[PDB]
């Protein structure tokens, strides 16, 4: 119960925190209470590494601030953003010694903060803002700089040493090249992970089990002297979140990650589709630890009944070989994931193939409401909304019905204003944009249209 | 200067070819009834 | 109620004016009431832009008019058929006052108005035509000019500037070229648009608001923070409008279109069907924001048991790494039609797919008449003829139905005078063809040889 969950728990540790909203917002600085600071054995001005989440690490300075709780640490925006990280959630902290002044680095704008300005971007906004601070920076740490009223976030594009290093005086800066995409920093800040999976706690904790705790720790297994299993199938009914926990895996784990959708291997000619696979398994082999993802196995895999082609046949002989030829030796974890694990070839599910299943099933109550709030938590919801209430009128919905349910909620706080807005125009009027808000009653109105549906 | 005063003088032209046919039209309707 | 058609709504804004027949027939001329021009701050002789329906445009010069209403817009029928509307017709009106005199422009003659005339074209109807007068023209206007006891339809075809500018005395003016197709202007004039489609008033909306309006303005849906569904689903029975709809949106949209047809896809050869579909994916992409409509999907993608084919089966897997292929950047909307859902691969109606349906279904007898009205509107009917009744007595019939009836009713019509036409006849007898008219007695005729078909 309490052990099944074991490994998501949080580490009664000294060098566990939660986070907290920062007093000053200094881009490298992170504020702990002094008795903390005491007992990591941190001095003031100390150089630390942060963990946060999706394998993200800052580094900072750590400073001491007697308005900071004991077990709290103080980090502005950008830190927490850079670790992936809201304000409440837990982070692990450690000294820093090893970290050494920069030779070099590059960093590049946002292009959305800088259309157009004449202005040297080192001598107005580099060189002012490192200056004499011996500040600590990451590879792909995004920072905001003030100056002359205007504010330019850049992003650290190289250093040397790499991944971290101290900007000193001698240490060479450019800023010169093609500013950076904001939609392409969006797309990144919005990789999934497994806090944007609501409702399979349980299942998240059988999978680090199985996958992630394997692979990082092969000591363990050994140890007590037993091979971990190597192929782990995850099943469930449509929308439960398979493919989501495939792309949280692949963003959260320390292994190499390699995925493999069933319909585009599918979808190539005779012969390649074999190549790719005996390729991914190729590539994992020699880049292990490493986790190959079948997404959809069902279409690679099917009985060899169901399936009147040789080729198709040929392809799960080939597949078979594949899982068995993962010598013990190998580190390397097949996932796959499918809506109809009766469908799979049977050979498939023996010993030393898939022969672990995880249940992504049907979410209950809680469940749905985790869900509802993960989805909705970069809307804009009036304060009538009640989610649990909506949590519990969507019996037997799964994740993708409740994402759509919001969906077409929107949809319908948009049709409320649309006597407003014409197809013809170039633009949304402002105050109508900003008003624009997702009500209960608009929640109330597509939950009526899902008894269609369901 | 001389363009915009060109495209005046028709334009100028033009509301008074309406007033016109307004006018013609107003007074085959009274004939009609 | 209300809100599901919010979006097909005309707005109470100063700027939708309902179109009036004009007192007088210049072409570059349109009339409003000085309240009206002063509402919208227009002076006498402003040159503005009209939009109408299926992207048209027209350029035009407003001015004063006592007796034409507030809510009104006088416009003679030749920019009415550069608007692409009818007598009744709410349009919208704008300033344009970016418009520049025109380098050059092209204009050819309509083929049946010039057969054959010496005269030079330019000397005779152009120059005293545009002498003086500094008329806007656009790119695609038809015009009528008079000379000479004759008139003469032209064509723009090119202006320099494009799309639109106003003809000078130093404008060139080329009207040297093989003479315009009146059957190709009668075919464009003859091009699907929202209005010959009826009964469907409810799923116009539907595919309003999953299509246009999330490729017209997709900040609406970004600000309220949810992703717009990618798959649209169209079915219904056969002759219900669906491949209808396909063109109206062809005809009506601001995106780019791309049509798949499930049939000729599947004519093609073995690995030219796929490369076909990656292209048309490829296109729409490079060309967005786009829609791609794929008219007879059951074609292309049946349930994977029922086709025995594995060329077939690799089409369907081509597709589906297609659809999932769609990055979430893309501006790209998918939609399709089928008169057999159930026959549909199950994995094309999981999320992110076709994940949206809207049923094209029976209309009910509102419908009918509505339909009967646009299958009839260039027809030549008797006075005798109460379509309410024929839409009375025509349950069960969809639009396809309706359009037969219709041609059987003619065809009635056309059997009642055979015994003056002959086969063998070169001509068909002048009075014969004008007095040519369906009669409610051809409808009734229609109907009841229908109740042997249904
Ligand atoms: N457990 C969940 N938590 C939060 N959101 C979810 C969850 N499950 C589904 N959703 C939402 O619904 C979307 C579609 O689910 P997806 O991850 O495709 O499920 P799936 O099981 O892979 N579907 P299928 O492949 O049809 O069996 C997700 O991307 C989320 O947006
Ligand atoms: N909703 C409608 N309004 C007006 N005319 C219609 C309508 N539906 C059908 N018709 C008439 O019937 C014709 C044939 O219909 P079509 O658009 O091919 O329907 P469909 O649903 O695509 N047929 P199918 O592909 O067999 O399922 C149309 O081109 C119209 O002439
Ligand atoms: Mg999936
Ligand atoms: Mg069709």
């Amino acid at each position: 119960d309490d052990l099944s969950t074991a490994i998501l728990k949080q580490k009664n540790r000294p060098n566990r925190l939660i986070v907290d909203e920062a007093i000053n917002e200094d881009n490298s600085v992170v504020s702990l209470s002094q008795p903390k600071m005491d007992e990591l054995q941190l001095f003031r001005g100390d150089t630390v590494l942060l963990k946060g989440k999706k394998r993200r690490e800052a580094v900072c300075i750590v400073l001491s601030d007697d308005t900071c709780s004991d077990e709290k640490i103080r980090m502005n925006r950008v830190v927490r953003n850079n670790l992936r990280v809201r304000l409440g959630d837990v982070i692990s902290i450690q000294p820093c010694p090893d970290v050494k002044y920069g030779k070099r680095i590059h960093v590049l704008p946002i292009d959305d903060t800088v259309e157009g300005i004449t202005g040297n971007l080192f001598e107005v906004y580099l060189k002012p803002y490192f200056l004499e601070a011996y500040r600590p920076i990451r590879k792909g740490d995004i920072f905001l700089v003030r100056g002359g009223m205007r504010a330019v976030e850049f992003k650290v594009v190289e250093t040397d040493p790499s991944p971290y290093c101290i900007v000193a005086p001698d240490t060479v800066i450019h800023c010169e090249g093609e500013p950076i995409k904001r939609e392409d920093e969006e797309e990144s800040l919005n990789e999934v992970g497994y806090d944007d999976i609501g409702g399979c706690r349980k299942q998240l904790a059988q999978i680090k089990e199985m996958v992630e705790l394997p692979l990082r720790h092969p000591a363990l297994f050994k140890e007590i002297g037993v091979k971990p299993p190597r192929g782990i199938l995850l099943y469930g009914p449509p929308g439960t979140g398979k493919t989501l926990i495939a792309r949280a895996v692949a963003n959260e784990t320390g292994a190499f990650f390699f995925l493999i959708n069933g319909p585009e291997i599918m979808s190539k000619l005779a012969g390649e589709s074999e190549s790719n696979l005996r390729k991914a398994f190729e590539e994992a082999e020699k880049n292990a630890p490493a986790i190959i993802f079948i997404d959809e196995l069902d279409a690679i895999a099917p009985k060899r009944e169901k399936t009147h082609g040789e080729v198709e046949r040929r392809i799960v002989s080939q597949l078979l070989t594949l899982m068995d030829g993962l010598k013990q030796r190998a580190h390397v974890i097949v996932m796959a994931a499918t809506n109809r694990p009766n469908s799979i070839d049977p050979a498939l599910r023996r010993f030393g193939r898939f022969d672990r299943e995880v249940d992504i099933g049907i979410p209950d109550a809680t469940g749905r409401l985790e869900i509802l709030q993960i989805h909705t938590k970069n809307m804009k919801l009036a304060d009538d909304v009640d989610l649990e209430q909506v949590a519990n009128e969507t019996h037997g919905h799964v994740g993708a019905d409740l994402a759509a349910l919001c969906s077409e909620a929107a949809l319908q706080a948009i049709r409320k204003k649309m006597d407003l807005i014409d197809l013809e125009d170039e633009t949304i009027d402002a105050e109508v944009m900003n008003s624009l808000a997702v009500t209960m009653d608009d929640f109330r109105w597509a939950l009526s249209q899902s008894n269609r549906s369901h | 200067v001389k363009r915009q005063e060109a495209l005046a003088a028709a334009r100028l032209k033009m509301q008074e070819e309406l007033n016109a046919q307004v006018e013609k039209h107003k007074e085959k309707l009274k004939q009609l009834e």
